[PDB]
């Protein structure tokens, strides 16, 4: 599980909380269109 | 004309040599953005809070996983824009900063500003011309006619509270003034700043007012402040005190050190004597307005 | 000839055009290649000297460690009590570092946007002189105190009704040096973590000892003050812990020299007598509601930016004013101003003030009126 | 009532070793540091000398009730 924190301009580069583990910015993947990301939601996110 | 011909030949040779050197330099830049992208395309960026800027030029950071760190080489980011207290992305393996994050605001703080922009108009309000008029001149005129205040020269009135019996109607005026302004509008629930993670409500207060500071044309409204505005008291072995911190930081950040005229607090309640005198003091909120009972014609207008 | 010289100059300029870009490229390449070995990132603190090559350190995360040093780090200079940098993989000391800044303290170190002077304040000038007696005189002229043979006072506190000139003094006093002034809201200190409030105020006092002239300031101390508790909730534990520890940090086994604590709260009726103690807090200063001449001078100060025809008896507004704050008169000025801003009046007529007094009067008919004297 | 200066005077006038700590540093950022912080100081008191250890503000560390869920 994960927790969305903040969006970003142009290329996705969203910010993700785990639960308390780390608070950091990645682009996740590309198999879904980047319109399902809203703050207050939980994605299934890997560690690497 | 032998000297001129020799000068022309030297000019051509120097131009060719400069072209070759510029091509070699461009190839060097190609290897440069190659290495920069291969150290930059590691999209995992563990972020960190910068701590200090040493000189013996060097820097200190504190990461997300609670570890203090010192790095001699600052990295890709130039340090003149860097000041301590910020937060920046950091490579996982190298523990080097690479980019700069804009800000950091809480998700609950994010989910407060109006997205739907409710549609209401003044004709829905009956028998309340005076209150609506004085709210409009106390809010929109500081938003739209700044030079009108400045030409005479005064600070704008800061802080409005409306009160009255709950059936009286005031909320609707919040929706109407939301509909009328083309500015950023933030809304708070009453006890929304009540968390048992200690001082989390303080973080909520400072985060909300920092976001309010970010949008320079903006107004801040809180409904039902009597949850937090309950008067402080002296007692032993019992007594809530988290709401004391929340109310104190609320009052201070709206009025106290670093006074600011960019956001206007709008404050609703249904009773007044619960409210602590500190918030209603004189200038921590300015305009106290009562809702009268709909006397005889306002009822017909509303129905 | 001339065209050849022009071509040579243009080619040289084109070659030197990328010279700054080439310098940036070399700097970035060197930065990346050094960043391959600038990974030596982790920070610890040394405990004791086992040998000249055997040392014990503690990480800022957790466990302690046994670590040595390279042969050019001045091992005698590594006293117990200093911060140092470590490697991860070999876990070796590379460099001693000076004391940290802890950027929370930096956030209110020199951020002061105010520049108000003592002319903007008024009506309480003898209290300003009383505060100056402890905040200015011993810092510049300490010699008379050892001539009379007593220590200058360690700190003072302010109290009174709300909004009655405290932080004017505090944002007025804050506009004097701007380098020895630290100032906190007594609310940012608390945090959801375990005990970090004590840590941050410890390093705050350490920073105060770092620069020997420093003035600390905590306002609205009620949030940390309280009286005491017999463990109703659980947050009372660590906030009272922070309190107790603050007390022992201000007068425990230390000469807190050239550091002055000036306080501010709305109501001292909810403070610990341990915090109220004359040994702890020396002088208590009350600010009352402004007097008639004080109200006169205050509104005259707030009569700075005014445009109108001057036929105004200030005495009438003064006489109608009673029990009025040090701030609501400025609201009265503003509210007569908004009377002027309706019906298109660039000036202000003389009458708009008095109704404004009436306008503020009923607005403070809903007050609590609690004196809340200190015990 | 002079509870600190008595400790100050006996620490100034002692011949043997003495040690003190502010009575709140036994809580730390991480887990279990405090038990080390008391065990090592007791061990140093044992090792060093016929010394005297001073502890203050026990109310910071000794309460009546507890909530083993926070
Ligand atoms: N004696 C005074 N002279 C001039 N202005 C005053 C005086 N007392 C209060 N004010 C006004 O009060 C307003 C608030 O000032 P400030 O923030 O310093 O408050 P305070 O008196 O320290 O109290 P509190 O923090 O409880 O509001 C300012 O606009 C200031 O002009
Ligand atoms: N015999 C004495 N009685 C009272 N105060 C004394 C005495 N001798 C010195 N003092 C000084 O008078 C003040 C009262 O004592 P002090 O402030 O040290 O409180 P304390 O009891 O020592 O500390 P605490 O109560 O926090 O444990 C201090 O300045 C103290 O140094
Ligand atoms: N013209 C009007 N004047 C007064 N009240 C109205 C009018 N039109 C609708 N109302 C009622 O007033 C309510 C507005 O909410 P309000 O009572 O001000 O919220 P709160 O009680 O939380 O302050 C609406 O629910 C509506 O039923």
């Amino acid at each position: 599980c994960t927790k969305i924190i903040n969006a970003d301009s142009e290329d996705p580069k969203y910010i993700i909380n785990v639960k308390q583990f780390a608070k950091f910015v990645v682009d996740l993947s590309d198999q879904v269109a980047p319109t399902d990301i809203e703050e207050g939601m939980r994605v299934g996110v890997d560690r690497n | 004309r032998t000297r001129l011909l020799d000068s022309e030949i030297k000019i051509m040779k120097s131009e060719v040599l400069r072209v070759t050197h510029e091509l070699q330099a461009m190839k060097d830049k190609i290897k440069e953005n190659s290495e920069k992208i291969k150290v930059n395309k590691t999209l995992p960026y563990l972020v960190s809070n910068v701590i200090e800027l040493l000189d013996v030029k060097c820097a200190v950071i504190k990461t997300s996983t609670r570890q203090t760190y010192f790095l001699p080489v600052i990295g890709l980011v130039d340090a003149e824009k860097l000041k301590p207290g910020d937060l920046v992305g950091v490579n996982k393996d190298s523990y080097l900063i690479l980019e700069t994050l804009p800000t950091e605001y809480d998700s609950r703080v994010k989910a407060m500003e109006v997205d739907e922009r409710p549609t209401e108009q003044y004709s829905d309000i009956g028998g309340l011309d005076k209150q609506i008029q004085e709210l409009v001149e106390a809010i929109v005129l500081p938003m739209n006619h700044k030079e009108k205040f400045e030409n005479l020269g005064i600070q704008p009135p800061k802080g409005v509270l409306m009160y009255g019996p709950p059936g009286t109607g005031k909320t609707l005026l919040a929706r109407a003034c939301a509909a009328q302004t083309k500015a950023t509008f933030l809304k708070l629930a009453g006890p929304q700043l009540v968390q048992m993670f200690i001082g989390d409500g303080a973080k909520l207060v400072r985060d909300a007012f920092a976001l309010a500071k970010e949008k320079a044309p903006s107004i801040i409204f809180i409904d039902e402040l009597d949850a937090i505005g309950t008067k402080r008291f002296d007692s032993e072995k019992a007594g809530d005190r988290e709401v004391q911190r929340t109310m104190l930081e609320l009052l201070n950040q709206l009025d106290g050190f670093q006074p600011n005229t960019q956001v206007k607090v709008i404050a609703a309640t249904n009773r007044v004597d619960i409210l602590d005198p500190a918030l209603l003091r004189s200038g921590r909120l300015d305009r106290k307005i009562e809702f009268p009972m709909p006397n005889e014609e306002a009822r017909a207008r509303i129905m | 000839k001339l065209l050849e010289h022009k071509e040579i100059d243009g080619r040289l300029k084109e070659l030197r055009e990328q010279l700054k870009e080439l310098t940036k490229q070399y700097e970035k390449s060197e930065n990346d290649l050094k960043a391959l070995q600038s990974v030596g990132q982790i920070v610890g603190e040394v405990l004791k000297q086992l040998t000249e090559e055997k040392f014990i350190v503690k990480a800022t995360n957790g466990p302690r460690y046994v670590v040595g040093c390279r042969r050019q780090l001045d091992k005698s200079k590594l006293k117990p009590g200093t911060r140092v940098a470590l490697d991860m993989t070999t876990l070796t000391i590379m460099r001693y570092l000076p004391r940290e800044v802890d950027p929370l303290v930096y956030n209110m170190s020199h951020e002061d946007p105010g520049n108000v002077s003592y002319s903007e304040i008024g009506g309480l000038s003898e209290q300003i002189r009383e505060l100056r007696e402890v905040i200015e005189l011993p810092l510049t002229n300490p010699e008379l105190f050892q001539r009379v043979g007593i220590i200058p006072p360690k700190g003072c506190l302010l109290y009174g009704p709300p909004g009655t000139g405290k932080t004017l003094l505090a944002r007025a006093v804050a506009s004097q040096l701007d380098c020895n002034f630290l100032k906190v809201v007594s609310s940012s200190i608390v945090d959801k973590y375990i005990g970090e409030s004590a840590r941050l105020i410890r390093e705050m006092f350490n920073y105060a000892r770092d620069h020997q002239p420093c003035i600390i300031f905590m306002d609205e101390i009620d949030a940390i003050g309280g009286r005491r508790f017999s463990e109703g909730t659980s947050a009372d534990r660590e906030i009272q812990r922070t309190l107790m520890e603050l007390l022992n940090q201000m007068d425990g086994f230390d000469t807190l020299h050239r550091v002055k604590m000036i306080m501010a709260t709305n109501r001292p009726d909810t403070l610990d007598p341990a915090l109220l103690r004359p040994g702890r807090l020396d002088r208590k200063i009350h600010i009352d509601l402004p007097n008639e001449q004080a109200r006169l001078d205050i509104l005259k100060i707030h009569a700075g930016p005014i445009t109108k025809h001057g036929e105004i008896d200030y005495e009438a507004i003064v006489k109608l004013s009673d029990g009025f704050n040090g701030a609501d008169l400025r609201n009265v000025c503003t509210e007569a101003g908004m009377f002027a801003i309706r019906a298109d009046h660039d000036f202000v007529v003389q009458e708009d003030f008095m109704k404004a007094v009436r306008k503020v009067a009923d607005s403070k008919k809903l007050e609590s009126k609690l004196d809340y004297k200190p015990v | 009532c002079g509870k600190t200066m008595l400790a100050k005077a006996v620490a100034h006038h002692t011949t043997a070793a003495f040690i003190r700590v502010v009575g709140s540093e036994f809580v730390q950022k991480y887990l279990g540091e405090g038990p080390r912080m008391v065990r090592d100081v007791f061990r140093l008191a044992k090792e060093n000398a016929p010394a005297i250890i001073f502890i203050d503000e026990i109310d910071a560390i000794a309460t009546k009730r507890f909530d083993a869920q926070t």
